[PDB]
């Protein structure tokens, strides 16, 4: 699933807590959850692609 | 965005951090460690050897010794006053 993904990445993130010097790997980490959840609400705010011609 | 590569490098935390210089110090010192030292002093050897086991090992100080010792110079110089009388 996503959750797999997104698991790993918060664990990793809580990792990256147990290592310094790695001050900003957890941001781009951050940016790629947050893109992650932006396709998922791009996908579900869709019109589809034809036009309603049944009634419309 | 794509992670930065910093958690999969590691290079410097053996001089990073103070037990790294315990460390090189006790690979040396135990690895090469004997189980117990070597002596408590036993040399004096001449039928003294056994003076020194009894009287001047880390075993006791007591005056035993210092009475033996003494008692030398009294026999030196006690001989010596019939040889001066």
């Amino acid at each position: 699933a996503k959750s797999a993904a997104n698991k790993l990445d918060w664990a990793k993130v809580i990792s990256s807590l147990r290592i310094t010097g790695s001050t900003a790997t957890q941001l781009s980490s951050f940016k790629k959850r947050n893109d992650e959840a932006r396709r998922q609400l791009l996908e579900l705010q869709s019109q589809p692609t034809e036009v309603d011609f049944s009634h419309y | 965005v794509s992670t930065l590569i910093p958690p999969k490098v590691v290079s410097s935390k053996n001089i990073g951090s103070a037990p790294n210089a315990k460390r090189i110090a006790n690979v040396v010192h135990f690895y090469k460690s004997l189980p117990q030292g070597p002596a408590p002093a036993i040399k004096a050897n001449t039928r003294l050897a056994r003076y020194k086991a009894k009287y001047f090992d880390g075993d006791n100080a007591s005056g035993k010794p210092l009475w033996h010792f003494a008692l030398g110079i009294i026999a030196f110089g006690y001989s010596m006053e019939y040889y001066f009388h």
